[PDB]
RNA sequence: GGAAACCAGAGUAUGGUUGUGAAACUUAAAGGAAUUGACGGAAGGGCACCACCAG
RNA sequence: AGGAAUUCCCAGUAAGUGCGGGUCAUAAGCUUGCGUUGAUUAAGUCCCUGCCCUUUACACACCGCCCGUCGC
């Protein structure tokens, strides 16, 4: 089984060096079936070899799965079968953060919150993957206050560090009761940018398919590179007139590291994007909406 | 430096500098309302 | 070292003269592909 | 139509429209002290309404 | 209604009459 | 004899230009659709350190 | 040696102890890693508080119709 991690990691990383050179090669293509279609003169670029993409062109069909992207490969099951989620915290936790751990456990289906004792971060990960938990969540906490959150896509996917700005839990609310706690609807808005729908992507993987017509709400809302999470559930009292009563903690997000391994890589992994606050311009720019 | 001048000065003197970065937004019910109002929209439209 | 440096000024203002005589030559041979997209389909 | 009105005669603006009853309107007369009316309709009911705050 | 889309959809049903094995020929010689 | 002759072109990209009243009034689907619609009760199958039991 | 109420917790788990780092966010009487010693009770029911579903693949065997209201 380490040896078939590691071998499969190496086709991960092969396949995505590559994946600018396919989509160069395919993008001629249509060119060239352009020019073939509508009766024109092939691009001087094309002149040559153009015999040779008509042959590829001829070969090509549905069957063949086409052009490799490497966040495809990263997310393979995403629809087919329902996330896996274990959530933790850091060793030694104040009473808040059990309290917020606890919470976590309830917002997203199916997950399962385990106690950190003295485990190492290496045997975590490797315990995670051995038996097949899809997705691992740690949360960080300051003075009885969550400060910090890594989500982690275990199968050597991408992991997302995030700090939390305006924590509000359940246990501070009295006599709210119990939750709805059914297969939930997302809200994604204000993701914008190409690395808006990276970050979306994360997020929106980390629960399952629904049902038509459950009425959980969770919604993600992006305003100046901060994420805000919020939870509704609504009751149709007549056509047109709708009810929100919200349910579950509130908090913000802001995100400033991705990287392409996993939690127990960070002296491996490269980094996709990171949050640079000392440019000259770091002030008056926005990474998550255009 | 700090000797030189007198203790608590420049809380009068209305100097002029720059911030690094964006101060983090402040929550209000006005933004609670607007919030509402895109999920709503949405709910009567389906557009999950 | 400053030699070779010196010798890669001396190609760009040589490439930038090479394209300029060949643009009026293109135009001439971009008219006979006209002639070709009319007899495309014939032969 | 089941609609009731109120327009004031200064300028010809109409202030509020109401349901009223659950069909036609019958009949309608003011108070005479306030700005309170009293109308029938054919759903077996008879309403007064304040004309003032439209309630 | 346009000849050209007209003319070349004309020409590629045409050619399937003649064979596969002739497609290839006739479909490298025009290009 | 054939010019050192003879006579007298496409692609992108970036910008422009254009192509008798529904409110002063109304959340009663501007007053709907339905053989296709709107609700309530009971029973069975599971589950929970948002519940029991033992600590 | 900290009432009334209330919160959390099932195995290298609860609890005690030391030793490092400050890593482009957060962090100073704080925050995060690493190791050492290492337990009591429990492996099951819907009784309370609730949650998610249902009551129209014909091997053998087993079993043999959920109910009510208003609209059209
Ligand atoms: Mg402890
Ligand atoms: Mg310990
Ligand atoms: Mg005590
Ligand atoms: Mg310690």
């Amino acid at each position: 089984m380490l040896r078939r991690e590691a071998r499969l990691r190496r086709e991960y990383l092969y396949r995505k060096a590559r994946e600018e050179a396919q989509r160069s090669a395919q993008e001629r293509k249509e060119r060239l079936r352009r020019a073939l279609e509508e009766n024109r003169l092939i691009p001087t670029e094309l002149r040559r070899e153009a015999l040779a993409l008509q042959g590829s062109l001829e070969f090509d069909d549905a069957g063949g799965e086409g052009v490799t992207s490497h966040v495809d490969d990263e997310y393979r099951w995403a629809g087919v079968e329902d996330p896996k989620v274990m959530i933790t915290t850091s060793r030694d936790p104040s009473s808040r953060l059990k309290m917020f751990a606890k919470e976590l456990k309830l917002v997203f289906p199916g997950a399962q919150r385990m106690n950190r004792g003295r485990h190492e971060v290496g045997a975590l990960v490797r315990a995670c993957k051995a038996n097949g938990v899809t997705d691992l969540l740690v949360v960080h906490e300051h003075r009885g206050t969550p400060v910090g959150l890594i989500v982690s896509h275990l199968p050597f996917g991408p992991t997302a560090y995030f700090t939390l700005c305006n924590v509000v839990m359940r246990h501070d609310i009295p006599d709210l009761g119990t939750m709805s706690e059914a297969k939930p609807h997302l809200i994604t808005h204000g993701f914008s940018s190409r690395l808006g729908k990276r970050v979306s992507d994360i997020l929106r993987y980390l629960f399952p398919v629904p049902k038509d017509d459950s009425h959980r709400v969770i919604t993600f809302a992006n305003q100046d590179d901060y994420i805000s999470f919020r939870h509704h559930v609504y009751k149709k009292t007549d056509h047109r007139n709708v009810e929100l009563t919200e349910v579950g903690p509130r908090f913000e997000l802001k995100l400033y590291m991705i990287r392409l391994g996993t939690l127990e890589q960070e002296a491996t992994a490269d980094v996709e994007w990171r949050w640079h606050p000392y440019t000259n311009t770091a002030r008056k720019r926005v990474f998550l909406s255009t | 430096t700090a000797q030189k001048r007198p203790e608590n000065s420049l809380l009068e003197e209305t100097l002029h500098f720059d911030h690094a970065v964006r101060m983090a937004p402040v929550i209000t019910e006005e933004t609670t309302l607007q919030l509402e109002d895109i999920i709503k929209q949405r709910i009567r439209d389906q557009a999950w | 070292k400053e030699h070779f440096r010196a010798k890669q000024k001396e190609e760009e203002e040589k490439l930038k003269r090479q394209k300029d005589l060949r643009k009026k030559l293109f135009r001439i041979q971009g008219q006979k592909e006209r002639r070709n997209q009319k007899s495309s389909l014939k032969g | 139509d089941r609609n009731v009105k109120i327009w004031g005669l200064d300028f010809g603006d109409c202030h509020k429209s109401l349901f009223a009853h659950d069909d036609s309107v019958m009949y309608l007369q003011f108070v005479p002290k306030s700005h309170l009316f009293f109308t029938a309709g054919k759903d077996h009911k008879i309403k007064q309404w304040d004309a003032d705050k439209f309630e | 209604f346009n000849l050209e889309k007209a003319r070349l959809e004309v020409h590629r049903f045409g050619i399937t009459g003649y064979g596969k094995g002739k497609e290839r020929i006739l479909e490298q010689e025009r290009a």
